[PDB]
């Protein structure tokens, strides 16, 4: 299983900075990857990072470089198997060419070649 | 595409279970009731393996390790009392006085002078000896002649007097083949999922301290001060507080009494009290007023998570019952002490000293009855010289009644071994493990 | 390296945990477990050492019975019936931990205990009817 | 198919009962044999329970210097000494049950078992001497 | 032949004593160690029974690990660090004794039993990638 | 037929006085004595 | 019907039916048990 339930899909302007929720259920939050993935109307799908809710160890894009901030906080024991987490997301100097849907989705693997691979995805949510 | 089952020996997958667990100690060698002495030597490194990515569930109110220890503990004792003197003869009528009367009114009775007639190495020569008897041992018979408390409901047997009570750290041990998880979380219940888990070979130095309302000489809380129970909105499950801090609470018999022989048959010698050198002063506890008060208000606040920022609680003392669970009883260096605490639990805390303490008027009793069965009660021996131990106060066993209430009580011995192994589970290792591959045999 | 300890690896996946076997084979007989008294610690201690003895010769008796004596990591001729779990190699040995696999695979034990039982009976027996000439 | 059971090929031909010899090596150990309370049955029990250990582990000894370790079929290089018994193939293991052929083999089982010891002794010690080039 | 008997060749050189080693295997479990009395001799006799059998399966669980089940003489792949004993192979097989030899490779006779252990965790892994095809 | 093996070349160490063979005798026999005594009479009313 | 020797007299005859003769046995006598206590958690359960 596993669910991951995303923020409102409300809109700012340009200059601001929004935070995006991803709350996950049904797996443990700490065992597989994180991925804030971008689907920008004019342009092609753009991935922008992954964080690890289990080590802290973030990797993002050259084009977010210094510009977006990724944080999760501990994920809470359910059952010996699940548990509940939420991943964040954070852009800096925020323009209104930025405007899409952002989705959240987890790792695929816990090892191999394919660990990070955004695999289980959320709903979406719409942007300015 | 191509699977066939492999066999795997030695998989890290274990499973709940029960076993008989062993008991482990250190190096100190008289001879204790704990018979640690009969127990395999602790490792000087006492091993702790970290269980990284796991997450185990725990119940500590169905822990069957709790139900183990609270038989060895009862079976220690009776190992124990088993080869020592049978006082039967002591079931005779009693001449009784009080000793050295005029001090504070009633308060003379507390402890009598009873003279009676005792069987000798002959058989049938009588001889009059007398002893020293505090009053909870002893009742009268409607004239001044008094009976032991015991003569009608249970036989007595004096501890021999070469043991001692002192609690000696017991480590409990799985056998190989099993594992004992322990739960690290500094904040758990008791009960649901603990995320950090540990496997030990034993676990840590446990002393069978059977104490009455306030829990002695303990482990602590790393964090806050939990509260622990299996159906908290339900009245009739005891609260098991655990404090992080420390509150030292200092207990004494100030009387110097001194251990009488007396040879009531060949080879058999009842051990009475012969009298008090000095003064006869009352027996007590201290407990810093500012640590006690501090810590009950730890207590208060970690209660108010489960009934309300709002809500008011209050102590009281015991509603109620035996000697043993009215008081805070216990064993203070041979005499067993019944403390009254109506002190401690006098106090009504609202929704939002310094320098003296309190102190607490103990009781002493000697002939003190096992609490599992009835027909069966010990005598303590008469501890000579002045008692005085010093302790620490690391818990508490309350009771709720259903604005909040809370007095003390437990009279249950395992609810004390519960407060000590709620982080430890007993689980069985199946090496044995079966998965699809693409490997095939020849 | 690493060296995780006893169980160490007990929240990593199979393939990981199927690295560091002997931790654990090693602990299936030893511990703390001279003369035999018959005390309440004695009697307690006696039945710990017959229980270890007793649990460690009952896995290696159907290692036995499946020509995987002396073995960590054995192979079979039971091919793998998709019924007992179908997920894939990549998604069982680098996703999955021990504990949550025996979990699933916990119906279907018994069942794959006999076809390793049967097929070591057979090959055997094939084994002495090759050497017969 | 089949399958008798426990001992269910006892009066079987030996040949036979050469194909169902795991029915019985899994009941060698097991059956209904968790403290240890020294009363009449529990001192009886625990007597029990050190007793399947000790005789399996016999059988398991003699096995193991005998170079079958773990296995319920293995062939040897130890002849045939007819005196043992002058029987043909076909009429020991198409005619007799193993109960009847051990009551006849009787006298020699320790003689067999002699040669059968120091067999193996001295192939691993032919093993030892080809590896060492 | 010769034949010293248990321990006959405790004297003898290495080698020697290399070619009787069934002659101690088989003592190891029996002797003469059929009710459970536990009086003063049946707890005694008791005891020597379970000792008798734990320590037997000590030495057979590190055999196991190794890779030597069943085996009196198994060759590893653990090279001799001449740290050891730079003792000659003649000076060793064709003068010492096993006792004197036991009492000067003491110190390493942990470190060897962990380089035979990861050994055989390691061989086996390799060998079950060798049948992956 | 009491199998005695003679340990040829061999040359041991012994102790009489740190043997543990005469402890655990020792032991063995006062235990048997106190095994014997246990279920017999108490002359208790002897002592008169 | 089993014996060891038949022929031999004292050799007790066991005989084992194959139909079962019923038998009601009783006691009518309502009896009182009165505990007497004869010493310290001792007690002799006279009747009453
Ligand atoms: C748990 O908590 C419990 C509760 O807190 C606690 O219990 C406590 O236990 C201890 C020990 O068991 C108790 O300590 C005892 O205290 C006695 C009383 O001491 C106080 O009072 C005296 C006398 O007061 C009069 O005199 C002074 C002037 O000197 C006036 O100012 C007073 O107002 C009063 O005089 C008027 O009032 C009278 C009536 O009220 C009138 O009749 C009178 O005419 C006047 O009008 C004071 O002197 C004391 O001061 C000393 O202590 C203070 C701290 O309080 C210090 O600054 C300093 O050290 C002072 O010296 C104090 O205020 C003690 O008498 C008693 O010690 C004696 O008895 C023991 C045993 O009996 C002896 O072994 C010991 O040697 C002492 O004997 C000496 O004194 C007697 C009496 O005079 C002599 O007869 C004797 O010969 C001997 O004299 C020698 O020593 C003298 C000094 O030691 C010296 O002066 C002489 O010259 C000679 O050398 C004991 O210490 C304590 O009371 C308990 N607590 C309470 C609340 O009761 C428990 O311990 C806790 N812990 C646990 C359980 O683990
Ligand atoms: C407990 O559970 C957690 C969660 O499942 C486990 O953590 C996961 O472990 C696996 C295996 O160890 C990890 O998979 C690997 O992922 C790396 C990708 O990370 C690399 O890239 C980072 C960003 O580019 C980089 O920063 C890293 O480099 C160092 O820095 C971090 C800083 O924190 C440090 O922590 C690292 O350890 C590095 O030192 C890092 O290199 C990937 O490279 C791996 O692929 C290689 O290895 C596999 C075989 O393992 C092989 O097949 C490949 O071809 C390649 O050679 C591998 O995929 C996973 O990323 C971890 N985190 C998750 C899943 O969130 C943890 O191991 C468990 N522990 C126990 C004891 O059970
Ligand atoms: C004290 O209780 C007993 C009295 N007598 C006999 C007895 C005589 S003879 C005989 C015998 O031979 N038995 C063989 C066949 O039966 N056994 C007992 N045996 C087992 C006993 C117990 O474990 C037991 O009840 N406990 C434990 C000790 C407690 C305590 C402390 N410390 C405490 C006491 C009061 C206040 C605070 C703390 C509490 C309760 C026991
Ligand atoms: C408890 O009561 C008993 C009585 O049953 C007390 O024993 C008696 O105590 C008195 C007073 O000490 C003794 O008398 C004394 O005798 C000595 C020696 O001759 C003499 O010098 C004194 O002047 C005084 O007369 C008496 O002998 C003694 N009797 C017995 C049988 O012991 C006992 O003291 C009381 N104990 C306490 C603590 O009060
Ligand atoms: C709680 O734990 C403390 C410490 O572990 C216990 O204190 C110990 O108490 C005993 C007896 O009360 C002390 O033994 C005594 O030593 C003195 C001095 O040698 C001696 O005169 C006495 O005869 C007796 O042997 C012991 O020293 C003491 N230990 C320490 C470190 O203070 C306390 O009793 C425990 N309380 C409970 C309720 O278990
Ligand atoms: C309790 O009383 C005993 C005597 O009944 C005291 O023991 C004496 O101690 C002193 C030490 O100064 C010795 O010189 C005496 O020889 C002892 N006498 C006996 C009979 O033993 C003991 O000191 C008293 N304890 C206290 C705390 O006062
Ligand atoms: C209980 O007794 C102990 C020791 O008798 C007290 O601890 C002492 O406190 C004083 C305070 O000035 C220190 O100087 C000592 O070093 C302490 N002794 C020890 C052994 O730690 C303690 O204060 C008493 N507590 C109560 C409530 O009476
Ligand atoms: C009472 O509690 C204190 C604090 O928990 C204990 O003192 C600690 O003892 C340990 C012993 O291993 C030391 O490592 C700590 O440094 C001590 N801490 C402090 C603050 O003293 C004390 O031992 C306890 N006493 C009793 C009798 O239980
Ligand atoms: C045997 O006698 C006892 C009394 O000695 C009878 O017990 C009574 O039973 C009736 C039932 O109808 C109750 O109402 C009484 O309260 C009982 N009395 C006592 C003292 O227990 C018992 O019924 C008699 N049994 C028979 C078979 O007659
Ligand atoms: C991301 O936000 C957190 C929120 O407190 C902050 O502490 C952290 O420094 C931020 N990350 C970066 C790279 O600035
Ligand atoms: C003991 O003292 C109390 C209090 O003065 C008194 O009521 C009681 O009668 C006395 N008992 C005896 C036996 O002297
Ligand atoms: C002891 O027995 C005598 C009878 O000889 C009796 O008079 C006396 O009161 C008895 N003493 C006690 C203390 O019971
Ligand atoms: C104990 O804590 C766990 C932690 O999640 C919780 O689920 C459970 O309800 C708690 N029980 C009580 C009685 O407080
Ligand atoms: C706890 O007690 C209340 C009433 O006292 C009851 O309604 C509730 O079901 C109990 N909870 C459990 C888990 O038993
Ligand atoms: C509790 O306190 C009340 C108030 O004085 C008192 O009457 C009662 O006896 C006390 N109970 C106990 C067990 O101390
Ligand atoms: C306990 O003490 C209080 C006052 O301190 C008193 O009212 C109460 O009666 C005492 N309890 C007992 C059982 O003596
Ligand atoms: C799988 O097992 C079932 C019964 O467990 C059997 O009927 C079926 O034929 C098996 N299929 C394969 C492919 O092994
Ligand atoms: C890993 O195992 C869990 C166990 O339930 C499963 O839900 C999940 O889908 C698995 N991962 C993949 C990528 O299949
Ligand atoms: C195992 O059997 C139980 C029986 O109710 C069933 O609920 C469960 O789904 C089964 N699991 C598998 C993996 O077959
Ligand atoms: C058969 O055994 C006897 C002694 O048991 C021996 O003398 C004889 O040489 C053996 N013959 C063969 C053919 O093995
Ligand atoms: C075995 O030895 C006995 C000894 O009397 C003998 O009667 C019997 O014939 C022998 N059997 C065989 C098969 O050698
Ligand atoms: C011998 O062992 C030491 C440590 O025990 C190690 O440092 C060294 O490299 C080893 N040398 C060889 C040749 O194995
Ligand atoms: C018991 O029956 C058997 C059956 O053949 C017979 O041989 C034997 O003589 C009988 N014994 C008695 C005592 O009847
Ligand atoms: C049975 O008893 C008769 C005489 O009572 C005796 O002659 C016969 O030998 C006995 N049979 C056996 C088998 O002992």
């Amino acid at each position: 299983q596993g669910q991951l339930v995303q923020s409102g899909a409300t809109t700012t302007k340009p200059g601001s900075s929004v935070k995006i929720s991803c709350k996950t259920s049904g797996y443990r939050f700490n065992f597989y990857h994180i991925n804030w993935i971008r689907q920008t109307a004019g342009r092609g799908p753009e991935w922008m990072g992954w964080i690890s809710p289990y080590s802290g160890d973030k990797n993002l894009a050259p084009a977010f470089q210094d510009r977006v901030n990724m944080t999760t906080d501990t994920e809470v024991p359910v059952t010996s198997f699940t548990s509940t987490g939420a991943a964040y997301m954070e852009i800096r100097n925020l323009t209104s060419d930025d405007t899409g849907t952002y989705f959240c989705a987890k790792g695929l693997l816990r090892d191999g070649s394919s660990t990070w691979l955004p695999y289980l995805w959320g709903q979406g949510t719409l942007l300015t | 595409e191509n699977l066939w089952v492999t066999v795997y020996y030695g998989v890290p997958v274990w499973k709940d279970a029960e076993t008989t667990l062993f008991c482990a100690s250190d190096a100190k060698a008289k001879h204790n009731v704990w018979a640690t002495h009969a127990c395999v030597p602790t490792d000087p490194n006492p091993q702790e393996i970290h269980l990284e990515n796991v997450t185990e569930e725990f119940n500590m109110w169905k822990n069957n390790m709790v139900e183990q220890m609270h038989t060895d503990i009862i079976s220690l004792w009776d190992q124990s009392l088993k080869p020592c003197v049978k006082l039967t003869p002591l079931c005779v009528t009693l001449q009784c006085t009080n000793v050295t009367n005029a001090i504070t009114d009633d308060m003379r009775g507390e402890l009598k002078n009873c003279s009676f007639n005792m069987t000798t190495e002959l058989r049938d020569k009588k001889q009059k000896v007398y002893s020293l008897f505090y009053r909870l041992d002893v009742v009268q018979i409607n004239n001044k002649e008094y009976r032991l408390i015991n003569c009608n409901t249970s036989a007595i047997t004096q501890a021999c007097p070469k043991v001692s009570f002192e609690p000696i750290p017991i480590h409990y041990c799985a056998p190989a083949g099993f594992a004992i998880l322990k739960c690290k979380d500094k904040k758990f219940n008791g009960t649901g999922p603990c995320p950090s888990v540990s496997t030990v070979q034993c676990t840590h130095g446990i002393k069978p301290v059977v104490s009455t309302q306030l829990l002695l000489n303990g482990s602590l809380a790393e964090e806050e001060v939990m509260i622990r129970s299996e159906n908290i909105t339900n009245n009739a499950k005891n609260i098991l507080v655990q404090f992080n801090t420390p509150v030292q609470i200092n207990c004494t018999r100030p009387n110097n009494n001194t251990r009488k022989s007396i040879r009531i048959g060949p080879g058999q010698a009842f051990y009475a009290t012969g009298d008090i050198i000095g003064d006869i002063r009352q027996a007590h506890c201290n407990v810093s007023k500012a640590t006690w008060n501090e810590t009950l208000g730890k207590v208060v606040k970690q209660l108010r998570k489960h009934f309300g920022n709002n809500t008011i609680i209050r102590f009281a003392n015991s509603s109620g019952g035996d000697l043993e669970v009215t008081t805070h009883s216990f064993n203070c260096g041979g005499e067993f002490f019944y403390c009254n605490t109506s002190g401690l639990f006098n106090s009504t805390w609202i929704s939002n000293g310094s320098n003296d303490s309190i102190t607490l008027p103990c009781r002493i009793k000697q002939i003190i009855n096992m609490w599992q069965r009835i027909g069966q009660a010990m005598y303590a021996p008469p501890i000579q010289g002045v008692i005085r131990c010093v302790s620490n106060i690391t818990g508490l066993i309350l009771t709720r009644d259903g604005t909040e209430t809370f007095r003390p009580g437990g009279g249950d011995m395992r609810d004390n071994w519960r407060s000590e192994l709620y982080k430890y589970k007993v689980v069985k290792i199946e090496p044995l493990g079966v998965a699809p591959t693409r490997c095939k045999r020849r | 390296a690493v060296f995780l300890g006893f169980l160490g690896a007990a929240g990593s996946t199979m393939g990981a945990a199927s690295m560091t076997l002997t931790v654990q084979a090693r602990n299936l007989l030893s511990g703390i477990v001279h003369l035999l008294k018959l005390t309440v610690w004695g009697i307690k201690q006696l039945q710990a050492r017959v229980l270890a003895v007793e649990r460690y010769l009952r896995d290696q008796q159907l290692l036995g019975i499946w020509g995987c004596s002396g073995k960590l990591i054995c192979c079979t001729n039971v091919p793998w019936n998709s019924s007992w779990s179908n997920r894939n190699l990549s998604e069982i040995w680098d996703n999955m931990t021990w504990l949550q696999w025996d979990k699933e695979i916990s119906n279907y034990t018994q069942i794959i205990y006999g076809l390793l039982e049967e097929s070591q009976n057979q090959q055997e027996k094939n084994e002495q009817d090759l050497l017969a000439l």
